[PDB]
């Protein structure tokens, strides 16, 4: 799961939409499922068909994490300030003197 | 064809300000290099009279002249004199056009031509090197035990003078021996001023290189140089006017660069 900046806050809660799954031939659906009413069965003009919709949570850690976030958002132009000597102040004054 | 002139400097009155001419003064090295970019060229004097620009010494007209540091009281102020002349007309408006802290009055400029003839009472003082070459360099005394190991090496050290005598007969002597080769002569001698003078001259080298080009990567280095001074005066007798121009046109001794140079 990523993150944009580091001090953001972040929803504990992921919400999940999950389909239905007929785990047994005969299985009547849960009495939380509402209908979602998006599967298609022609294209143009729009023809529909209905499915059902079954809530599901995950709170973050068990499986789920932050990732890295990197990638410095901040410009404020870059320039470089006192040297006096690395190894190449020494040996480049003489240069011009 | 005299040029004779004068550079009054000023000599500050204290030292926790910065001096520029004081300080300038003790590099004969660095004063004759303000002395010879004077009378620049004409070559890039059209080009810019602000004198910002990068120095290259090949711009500069090499023609070769003289000077002399002196003292003197003119009637109320010690000031330091500079006594210049030249075959080149004087143009001190650019060498000094951004040090004017170096100056102390701006610079006159007069024009003077001699005539002595023979045998007059109106001649004036000199400088010169007292520098021999060594009958004797005596194979290069090395250190570690105070030991003798090198071979020979034509040095022009400084003159071993006697040792039961002063200078003011033995310089005098000298100079009176010089004398007739010049087309002059010393009826009376004394000296003033002895001693030595010190400067320090840059030598670039070449040591690393550049790995796209030839090797302008490279270091610096100084070299120190000495010579032994004499300033005097006397009252001469010039044995022809015809020479001896030839003299006040090299001066006796040509040190030239390095300050001892014509009879004033």
């Amino acid at each position: 799961l990523q993150k944009r900046w580091h001090n953001e806050p972040l929803p504990q809660i992921l919400p999940c939409v999950m389909d239905w799954i007929p785990g047994y031939d005969g299985e009547h659906a849960p009495d939380d499922a509402e209908i979602h009413y998006d599967l298609p069965v022609s294209f143009q003009p729009p023809r529909h068909l209905p499915r059902f919709v079954i809530r599901r949570e995950l709170v973050v850690g068990e499986d789920v994490q932050v990732s890295r976030e990197t990638g410095t958002s901040v410009w404020r132009p870059k320039g470089t300030r006192a040297d006096y000597n690395n190894s190449e102040y020494k040996k480049v004054r003489a240069e011009r003197l | 064809m005299i040029y004779l002139s004068r550079l009054l400097i000023d000599t500050g009155g204290n030292p926790d300000r910065p001096r520029p001419g004081r300080k300038w003064l003790d590099n004969i090295y660095n004063v004759h290099r303000r002395l010879s970019m004077a009378f620049p060229s004409g070559l890039r004097r059209e080009q810019d009279p602000h004198f910002l620009k990068p120095f290259s010494p090949n711009d500069f007209q090499k023609t070769p002249f003289l000077f002399r540091v002196d003292n003197n009281i003119d009637g109320n102020d010690k000031r330091a004199i500079i006594i210049v002349q030249s075959v080149l007309e004087p143009d001190w408006d650019y060498c000094f056009q951004n040090a004017l802290d170096f100056l102390a009055a701006p610079p006159e400029t007069k024009e003077y031509n001699p005539e002595f003839k023979a045998g007059q009472l109106l001649r004036f003082r000199l400088r010169v090197n007292a520098s021999v070459r060594r009958h004797i360099p005596e194979m290069v005394q090395q250190d570690g035990q105070t030991i003798e190991t090198g071979k020979i090496l034509h040095k022009r050290v400084s003159l071993t003078w006697d040792a039961s005598s002063t200078p003011d007969q033995a310089l005098a002597d000298w100079l009176a021996a010089k004398s007739p080769k010049l087309g002059f002569t010393l009826q009376r001698c004394e000296l003033l001023q002895l001693g030595w003078v010190y400067g320090s001259k840059p030598e670039p080298k070449n040591v690393k290189v550049k790995e796209q080009g030839q090797g302008y990567w490279r270091e610096h280095k100084y070299n120190p140089l000495r010579f032994r001074a004499a300033l005097l005066e006397g009252v001469l007798e010039v044995d022809d006017p015809k020479l001896f121009l030839k003299t006040l046109s090299s001066g006796i001794g040509k040190a030239k660069s390095f300050g001892f140079g014509l009879l004033s």
